[PDB]
DNA sequence: GCATCCGTGAGTCGAGGAGCACAATTTAACACTTTTGTCAAG
DNA sequence: CTTGACAAAAGTGTTAAATTGTGCTATACTGGGAGCTCACGGATGC
């Protein structure tokens, strides 16, 4: 007991009887005129008709406070033909919760055929439970339909969504993971009609125009699920992904020994230079703030031209040619 | 700006908000098209920081010139990408959820404060009951609700909602109440259903609607799509709607005037209410809730009269109000916070301390674990409602990667996935939240994220453990990380994989020096690199550095000169050679390496032993410390050839082996002849005569007038050992012939064998007086004598000498073995002719025992006895028998001469070779009646092959699962002693304990004299606290008793002159975090005293379980690890002795119905009623004291400490651990056994207070309350009065100070729990706080005494000196 | 593993024994300068190719990743200072 | 009980084929495996 | 007494891995300037 | 060192085409399903 969380979902749910056909289309009905009366009133009164209806659902659900008192106390100072509409509206939500708690089986029997897909079975409630409140909002009880008809579209619906987004840990968006459902469906008829594994040219024939078998290996390589740097090798439990996957981002010994190594060498050899040619090639390199200038914007620092600058960078550049030609102390680095 | 403590605490939502650089508000980790982390994610660049140096996302700030900058089109500040190894993210919850180390562990810590059980703590966290929070004046069956009260959902659904109930008629059946007509509990409504509780029964759907029109029962049928708008007994006037409809051709509406009457409902509404008619319009509406008195409908005129929820009818025109009351009433953390927000820990404390001085125990007990958690809480400052998260902190992105592999695919941690799924259910909630939805899916979703809050901190700990879908592995949370043998602390901190490191097979190299290594010039080039090509950089072999690693990248391309060079680089360098298991602190050694031809190590012979190391296949990793303290450190204090004496004993440890001792073994033992054996003479030309004769050999034993002499001493005498051993050369006379020679002016009579061992050592040595007094000429070279001469040598010389005379007879073993011609025959395996004749006495006695047995004399008990006692006696007469026949006739056989020399070999296992197999063990542990009769030399039958297969099957079970017991056990050891280091010179203690030099014998209940080995492993290296008088010899106060002194004290001790010596021992040192240089003593590995900064604790735990691991994986199956970890465990045994609690004379009644023993005093009588089958040692008229044993068996640490005191079982605790090590002849010092037991006596209970803050029963260390009794007293206060304590190393080491070394130790998630409550601050004192934060650890050179030394020459300090005393 | 090319586990028992030879300096290095200091490996291997002593080590990157592992533990580890100050072992990277 | 074929010589791969294990699911555990299941029965003779 | 949590040696070589319609949004392709380097002499 | 041409790479806009996110669908359907030589002593809990 209370160690099993569906099971103690599932009581909690058996505790509200289910509705009978009469009962259904009472609280349908309610629903339907009390969202009609928040209309009525919000056009009287002025407010927004969200707000208003956040004031009535807060005063039925019970326990901004400052304002809703404020909005509250507004409604009831209304006349009677308009208090009226006003009770309603609180019966209209109290039976819009009566209506969603009396259905909460029904997500059930839904939610438990689309477990297996990536998502817990009371993830897949939940969800469920978020398309049974979107169907109370829109189901109409003129149409004679019963509330079980029109609100399994909604489940599923809700159920379907959450699965395309939450069932990956990177996520794919709709169109795609149905066009990855597509193509597994296709391949697998496939697969059981020519008793053999599909090549990517039978799969993309079988699925249609704009098919072809390079697309078909670029979906497959994108439903590619992230594979876990936990899952453990052999039978001892000693070894995993992540002891043999190297860290490439940060720069190893070597790799900032010989950085540091070619730095040193360059300022080294830029010592050969003038004071100002070695300025312009550290500055025009980036060699002194980081970023490699502009000729204009490193004319400006000295106050000459662009033309001039390429020269005498051009001038340095050959000067440090020459210098290496007649030691090699450069060459290794490149 | 040095670290130098560690603090652990509580964080509060608000510092976790400070933390976090950005609040992670999307489960999306990456784009699954660009690959680039996705905005608001769980790798949002915004948070984290970028992915590459110095770049934002927009890729418009690329360069460090904006560095501390964030750009404005992206958001992602331009800064090193490392910053998202620190930058942490959170989750805002939507609702508080609890953390589950403060709720799941035992005792919890959340319902420590709140005075909630674990059951009451999980139903209310986890939405299961609700708790009161304020009553509101709610009275539930009669009886008011209070604070802190539970409510199921069905009781907080009638107090909050009201009762009601609905009963379903049966179609057609009209019910016989009416519309807004009170009924009674049991009443009938319908005549097929009655009520269960009084209220208000009002009209469901009224099937049909029968109005009376006046000019008429009119009969209208109402569809369920159909409602009626109109009350019963409402006068409707004529065209007024009656029954409303979807479609308004079916609308049904009134013709004329008349009343309408509504009957057939589908069900009669019970609600237990009050029903208000009003005139006018209501004052409040559906929804409210109204209290005695308020406005209720009718502006005034309409009041309510009791509590409830009220409900308007507006086709009724009646207000109901539902009795109910406006409980406050929640479930989850949500609760639990409020109610740890409103807790005064100053009052709850003064409530506590109150209830502390109840007189019950139990009461006290129960008062004082709850006061020392609201003392934590108090002293470290942090609130009690920080233990339920309002926001979650995320870990920093690339500690939870998302990182390609060098195929496509990605690869990702569990964290990921925990943390998705909170995200996933926390935007759900919020959804649900704003959507205005029902209680029981906000309650489920609230549940539901409580639990991914608890399997992302700690998964499997409370339900289920969480999998990924597609598999039944649990994922990897938090917990899982910091917690077990694969956690950050022991995989990743206490130990780590390291650079500059090799690994080979290893080979035996016997031309090495004893500081020398064999290193293969491939991994000596790769081992060596960094300092290589600076050296190839250094002469022409490359121009730098990178063009001379690309030379070394490709074998071919690499010249001969690189090999000079690397010859170059390692001059003097020494490298670490390592063998596992590291069992003790020998098992990584510094050897020079010496580069050779190969891809194996080359090992010197004479560090086998130490390594634990053969050469069938084993392997061992290389290791090169790389600055000059490592260089020095492994140079000066890990170099093989200084370490030569065992730190466990101080027996040498490098000493001649199985090949070196059978070489010199051969050499020095002597020839006997029998053929003369026993003629007498006249004149010794007589008796040379004889043996140009052939009559008597040249070694046979006879007398020349009146001596006992051989042929051999008369006819050569040589006049110095050249000359003797020249005749050897020339082949007059054999290495085991016995003649005469003139050595250092003495006529010996010996073999040349032993005059060359004699030279061997003088030259060694290099002193020939020296080497006389350290050798035993007259007995053959076994491994003891060679033993004792390694020891004497390193006395008298020094580890340089020592170390040379180990190579000579490493050389002299070696080359004489290999031309004395030791071989196995299968005739070596020499069948005595006694065993026939035993077999036949024994089959003889074995049919006279059954013939016995046929009669009824004996039951099958005693005949299974009889006949194992038989078999065992012909077994044992046997063994005697093999070698009794080598001894006499074949004294050079091979197996002989492995057994006598300690070469290999026990006569156990020559037995079986030469003898019988003996007898044999059943699975069951029985022995079977038959024996294996046949030895290996005869071959076993198939029968007796696989009968003598269940106990080489048993035996190889325990050498693998005893391994892990052992370790585990030293494990133990090295956590709970870590921290004892010799951190000065001397306490000023006078304690001390006496060493007792007779321990009483129980057979003849007399004193008898202990072994050698016993005293020796108690004084040997230990600091005299008393000045001793010793056959004339004075042992003055403080003097650190040698070898020689300890056998000076045994031989007083045979005279009768001394009983016990008084010495200084850890137990009674008063040194703080450690030991001190006198109290410890000799540093074993060296035979001098300690030096100041050593780690004994490390060195004792090792010495103990080196023993215990190593004899396991070739005894201490039974008595061995089990009564060791028993005893370093302090625990019960199950079969304990009796002890007497008070001392006095014993008076045993025994009867046939029970057995009682009484202890009688002068005015006290105890009573112990003993079982039937208990095994006294002591008997009437006897003075027994307290704690002493009444019956046989094992005495209860515990119950010996609180009879007879501290120093009673710290002698308990140090002899019977010693007693399982002497059984299996291993020795080892007591110091090291009393390190660890003076760790178990380190804590105290608090027996009365006094004049202090601490609580009665409260567990602390004996140096803190002896420190605080002494602050007390200075400032006159009553003492606290304490309690001795004992406890294992298990918990000793669980209750250290340090966290840090307690968390990587065992209960991670306890030791934790306990620090970050407490404010727990870690002053890094031990050796594992250090290693942890990769510290200098507080022991060798890294201690404070000698860390701070100055090294100068004179030159500089004479011009430091004469440049600033000039002023 | 040699596969990979990696180095050698010098795990817990490994680390007692230069412990108890009291190598205080062998073992830090081992801890940090050859395994997980980042700053200290690149110095030392820089240090080593220049014919240099390798420097004083630094704070291990294991204790860093503990010590944010605590933290998303909602556990305040901080380190202190002689005189109780805390003490940024994170080079300014991690303070808001 | 799917293990890699040991083939190092036609011995090798022979003994892998005759091996008999008392893990693999629905078997016993490497370390809750206590003395008696891994000792030698009487009744191994001529069958193990 | 029992219910539950925690513990059970160290290295190593391989072996391993439901549909469509709609609005909303971002990604590419096309032009037209911009700035920005290259000769051209003087 | 300047001035003036010259490609031209880099930078700013435009509409288009994928690409992505979102709401809807009305017979009636209303409490899951998986797993089963448990390993065994020891310590702290009601
Ligand atoms: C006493 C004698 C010299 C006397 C003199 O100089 N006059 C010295 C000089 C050279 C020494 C030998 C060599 O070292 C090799 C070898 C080393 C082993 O360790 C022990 C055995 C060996 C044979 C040694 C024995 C002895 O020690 C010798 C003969
Ligand atoms: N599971 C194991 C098996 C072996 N070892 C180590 O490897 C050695 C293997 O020894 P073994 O070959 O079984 O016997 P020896 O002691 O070499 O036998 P002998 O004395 O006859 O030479 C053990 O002692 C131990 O050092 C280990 O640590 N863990
Ligand atoms: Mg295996
Ligand atoms: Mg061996
Ligand atoms: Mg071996
Ligand atoms: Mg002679
Ligand atoms: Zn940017
Ligand atoms: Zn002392």
């Amino acid at each position: 007991s209370t160690s099993d969380p569906v099971r103690q979902y599932l009581h909690e749910i058996g505790q509200v009887p289910l509705l009978t056909l009469e009962e259904e289309v009472e609280l349908a009905r309610k629903v339907e005129e009390g969202m009609e009366a928040i209309k009525k009133l919000s056009e009287i009164t002025g407010l927004d008709p969200d707000l208003i209806r956040e004031v009535v659902r807060a005063k039925i659900l019970g326990s901004d406070p400052k304002t809703v008192e404020e909005i509250d106390q507004k409604l009831k100072s209304l006349p009677k033909e308009h208090k009226r509409y006003l009770h309603i509206a609180r019966e209209g939500e109290a039976a819009r919760q009566h209506l969603i708690e009396a259905n909460l089986r029904l997500v059930v029997s839904i939610a438990k055929k689309y477990t297996g897909r990536g998502l817990s079975f009371l993830d897949l409630i939940q969800e469920g439970n978020q398309g049974l409140i979107r169907a109370v909002e829109k189901f109409e009880y003129k149409r004679r339909f019963k509330f079980s008809t029109y609100a399994t579209w909604w489940i599923r619906q809700a159920i379907n969504r959450a699965i395309a987004d939450q069932a990956r840990t990177i996520r794919i968006p709709v169109h795609m993971v149905e066009t990855i459902n597509k193509l597994s469906r296709t391949a697998r008829q496939l697969q059981q009609e020519l008793g053999r594994e599909p090549t990517y040219e039978e799969i993309a024939e079988a699925m249609g125009p704009g098919w072809d078998a390079k697309r078909v290996e670029e979906t497959l390589k994108i439903a590619q699920e992230p594979v876990s740097l936990e899952t453990p090798i052999g039978d001892e439990k000693d070894s995993f992904y992540g002891d043999f996957i190297p860290d490439e981002h940060l720069p190893s010994p070597v790799d900032a020994a010989t950085q540091s190594l070619l730095s040193e060498e360059l300022e080294k050899a830029l010592s050969k230079l003038s004071e100002r040619e070695a300025m312009v090639l550290k500055l025009r390199k980036g060699l002194i703030d980081g970023r490699e200038h502009t000729l204009e914007e490193v004319g400006a620092f000295f106050g000459v031209t662009r033309e001039r600058i390429r020269q005498i960078e051009n001038k340095a550049l050959r000067k440090l040619k020459y210098h290496e030609s007649r030691t090699r102390k450069l060459r290794d680095f490149l | 700006k040095e670290v130098r403590k560690v603090r652990i605490a509580l964080a509060s939502p608000e510092k976790i908000r400070s933390w976090s650089y950005g609040e992670v508000e999307k489960p999306e980790t990456i784009n699954y098209r660009t690959l680039k982390p996705e905005r608001d994610g769980l790798f949002d660049e915004r948070i984290f920081g970028p992915i590459k140096d110095y770049e934002c996302a927009c890729g418009k700030y690329k360069r460090q010139r904006f560095e501390g900058k964030v750009c404005e089109r992206c958001g992602v500040e331009v800064t090193k990408s490392i910053v998202r190894r620190y930058r942490m993210g959170h989750i805002e919850l939507a609702t508080p959820a609890a953390h589950i180390w403060f709720v799941k562990d035992v005792p919890s810590k959340i319902g420590t404060l709140l005075d909630l059980s674990a059951t009451e703590l999980e139903q209310v966290l986890y939405f299961s009951k609700y708790i009161v929070l304020d009553p509101k004046g709610a009275i539930l069956n009669g009886v008011p609700v209070e604070k802190r009260q539970l409510l199921t959902d069905e009781e907080y659904r009638e107090l909050r909602y009201g009762k009601q109930e609905t009963y379903p008629l049966p179609p057609g059946v009209d019910a016989l109440v009416k519309d807004g007509e009170e009924v009674v509990k049991g009443q009938e409504l319908a005549p097929g259903v009655v009520s269960r509780l009084d209220g208000v029964a009002l009209y469901r759907f009224p099937r049909r609607v029968r109005v009376e029109y006046v000019k008429e029962p009119k009969d209208y049928r109402v569809q369920p799509h159909m409602n009626v708008v109109v009350p019963e007994g409402a006068r409707v006037e004529a065209g007024d709607k009656i029954v409303a409809a979807i479609d308004p051709e079916e609308e049904v509406i009134a013709e004329a005037e008349g009343v309408v009457h509504l009957h057939e409902p589908a069900s009669i509404l019970v609600v237990k209410a009050r029903v208000y008619p009003f005139e006018d319009d209501v004052e409040v509406s559906t929804g409210d809730r109204v209290a005695p008195g308020d406005v209720l409908a009718d502006g005034g005129k309409v009041k309510s009269d009791v509590y409830g929820r009220v409900e308007v009818d507006l086709v009724r025109n009646v207000v109901r109000v539902v009795e109910s009351y406006d409980i406050d009433a929640r479930m989850g953390a949500e609760a639990i916070q409020q109610l740890l927000k409103e807790l005064d820990l100053e009052a709850l404390e003064k409530e506590l301390l109150e209830e502390m001085k109840h007189p019950s125990r139990a009461r006290r007990a129960k008062a004082r674990k709850r006061l020392e958690v609201v003392r934590a809480f108090l002293d470290s400052g942090n609130r009690p409602e920080w233990m339920i998260l309002e926001a979650v902190p995320v870990l920093p992105p690339d500690l939870r990667p998302m990182v390609q592999v060098d195929g496509g695919r990605f690869a990702t941690s569990d964290l990921n996935d925990l943390y998705r799924r909170l995200i996933n259910r926390n935007n759900r909630l919020k959804k649900l939240l704003a959507q205005g939805a029902p209680e029981i899916i906000i309650r489920n979703e609230k549940r539901m994220l409580q639990e991914a809050v608890d399997a992302l901190l700690d998964n499997g700990r409370r339900g289920a453990p969480v999998t990924n879908p597609g598999s039944d592995r649990p994922l990897r949370s938090l917990t899982d990380i910091l917690s077990g043998k694969q956690g950050r602390f022991r995989q990743n901190l206490l130990g780590k994989r390291v650079d500059y490191s090799g690994r080979s097979v290893i080979v035996v190299g016997p031309q090495l020096k004893l500081h020398q290594c064999g290193l293969p010039k491939r991994m000596a080039l790769e081992l060596f690199k960094p300092f290589l090509l600076k050296k190839m950089e250094e002469k022409g072999i490359a121009p730098n550095v990178k063009a001379a690693r690309r030379m070394l990248e490709r074998q071919r391309d690499i010249k001969d000169e690189v090999w000079d060079a690397l010859e170059e680089v390692i001059h003097g360098k020494v490298v670490l050679l390592n063998r596992a298991p590291t069992l003790h602190r020998l098992g990584i050694q510094a050897f020079q390496p010496v580069l050779v031809e190969g891809q194996s190590i080359q090992l010197h012979p004479l560090v086998c032993e130490a390594f634990n190391a053969d050469f069938d296949g084993d392997q061992m990793a290389v290791h090169v410390p790389l600055s000059s303290f490592a260089q020095a450190e492994a140079r000066i204090q890990m170099l093989s050839a200084h370490n030569l004496l065992s730190p466990a004993s101080g027996e040498p440890l490098a000493k001649p082996s199985r090949d070196i001792i059978l070489g010199l073994y051969y050499i020095t033992q002597v020839r006997k002849e029998k053929k003369g054996a026993g003629l007498e003479f006249a004149t010794p030309e007589e008796a040379l005569a004889a043996h140009e004769r052939g009559e008597v050999a040249l070694n046979a034993p006879i007398k020349v007038a009146g001596r006992e002499t051989s042929v051999g001493r008369l006819k050569y005498v040589f006049a110095n050992p050249d000359e003797a051993l020249l005749a050897v050369a020339h082949g007059i006379v054999d290495l085991q012939d016995v003649v005469t020679v003139r050595y250092m002016g003495k006529r010996l009579e010996t073999s040349p064998g032993r005059i060359l061992f004699a030279r061997i050592v003088a030259e060694a040595v290099e002193d020939e007086k020296v080497a006389w007094e350290l050798i035993q000429l007259d007995v053959p070279q076994e491994k003891n004598s060679l033993k004792d001469l390694v020891y004497q040598a390193f006395l008298r010389l020094g580890m340089e000498k020592t170390a040379r005379l180990l190579d000579a007879l490493k050389y002299y073993g070696f080359t004489f073995s290999t031309t004395s011609g030791i071989t196995i025959g299968i005739d070596d395996a020499v069948i005595p002719e006694e065993k026939k004749q035993y077999l036949e006495e024994a089959d003889r006695k074995l049919l006279q025992i059954e013939q016995a047995y046929e009669m009824g004399f004996l039951t099958d008990r005693e005949r299974y006895d009889q006949i194992l006692q038989l078999w065992t006696e012909t077994t044992e007469k046997v063994t005697q028998a093999v070698f009794k026949n080598f001894e006499e006739n074949y004294p050079f056989n091979p197996l002989y001469v492995m057994a006598q020399s300690g070469a290999r070999g026990n006569p156990q296992q020559i037995r079986q070779l030469c003898g019988l197999r003996g007898l044999m063990q059943k699975p069951s542990g029985e022995t079977f009646e038959v024996p294996v009769r046949s030895s290996f030399r005869e071959g076993l039958t198939v029968l007796e092959y696989f009968i003598s297969s269940h106990g080489a099957r048993k035996g190889g079970a325990d050498t693998a699962l005893r391994t892990a017991d052992s370790g585990y056990l030293t494990r133990k050891l090295v956590d709970v002693t870590h921290e004892i280091v010799v951190r000065e010179a001397d306490c000023g203690t006078t304690n001390y304990i006496s060493v007792p030099l007779f321990q009483p014998d129980e057979v003849t209940r007399s004193l008898r004299l202990r072994k050698r080995a016993d005293i020796e492993a108690g004084l040997y290296g230990r600091v005299l606290a008393r000045e001793v008088e010793v056959l004339g010899v004075r042992l003055e106060e403080g003097r650190y008793l040698s070898m020689d002194d300890v056998h000076l004290l045994i031989k007083a001790a045979e005279a009768g002159e001394i009983q016990e010596v008084p010495v200084r021992s850890p137990l009674t040192c008063q040194t703080r975090y450690g030991v001190c240089q006198k109290c410890y003593g000799y540093d074993l590995s060296m035979a001098r005293p300690v030096s100041i900064g050593e780690a004994v604790g490390i060195v004792a735990a090792q010495s103990i379980g080196e023993p215990g691991t190593q004899l396991t994986m070739r005894a201490d199956i039974t008595q061995g690890l089990p009564r060791v970890i028993e005893l370093f465990e302090a625990r019960r045994p199950k079969a304990k002795a009796v002890i007497s609690e008070i001392d006095g004379v014993v008076r045993i009644e025994e009867t046939e119905e029970k057995l009682s023993v009484f202890v009688e005093s002068e005015g006290f009588s105890k009573e112990y009623k003993l079982p039937k089958e208990a095994r006294l040692l002591v008997k009437d008229g006897d003075y027994v004291e307290a704690g002493q044993p009444l019956t046989r068996g094992a005495i209860d640490p515990h119950q010996l400490l609180e009879a007879k005191g501290p120093e009673a079982v710290e002698r308990y605790l140090v002899e019977e651990i010693q007693k399982v090590y002497r059984a299996q002849g291993v020795k080892l010092h007591d110091k090291h056994i009393e390190i660890v037991v003076r760790q178990m006596m380190k804590y105290v209970e608090v027996t009365d207070p006094g004049d202090s803050r601490l609580l009665e029963g409260q567990v602390l260390e004996k140096w803190d309350v002896e420190a605080l009794n002494e602050r007390l007293i200075a400032e006159g206060k009553t003492p606290v009065a304490w309690k001795p304590l004992l406890m294992g190393v298990t918990k000793s080491a669980l209750s250290t100070k340090s966290w840090l070394s307690a968390a990587s130790f065992q209960n991670t998630t306890h030791v934790l729990t306990e620090a970050a409550i407490a404010g727990k601050k870690d002053e890094l004192i031990g050796l594992k706080e250090n290693v942890i934060l990769g510290r200098l650890i507080p022991a060798g050179t890294g201690s404070d005494f000698v860390r701070f030394t100055q090294v100068v020459d004179q030159k500089t300090l004479k011009a430091i000196e004469e440049a600033r005393k000039e002023a | 593993g040699k596969a990979q090319f990696g180095g050698q586990r010098f795990g817990e028992m490994e680390v007692w024994a230069l412990e108890a030879y009291g190598a205080a300096h062998t073992l830090q290095e081992m801890l940090t300068l050859k395994s997980d200091d980042i700053e200290g490996r690149n110095a030392a291997y820089e240090a080593i190719i220049k014919g240099e002593d390798v420097p004083e080590p630094s704070v291990p990157e294991s204790f860093r990743v503990l010590v944010k592992e605590l933290q998303a533990l909602a556990l305040d580890v901080q380190t202190l200072d002689e005189k109780d100050n805390p003490v940024d072992i994170f080079e300014g990277l991690a303070s808001k | 009980l799917s293990q890699f074929k040991d083939e190092t010589n036609p011995l090798s791969s022979l003994r892998h084929k005759r091996r008999i294990s008392a893990l693999g699911p629905g078997g016993l555990t490497r370390e809750r495996a206590g003395f008696d299941v891994r000792d030698v029965h009487r009744t191994h003779y001529g069958r193990i």
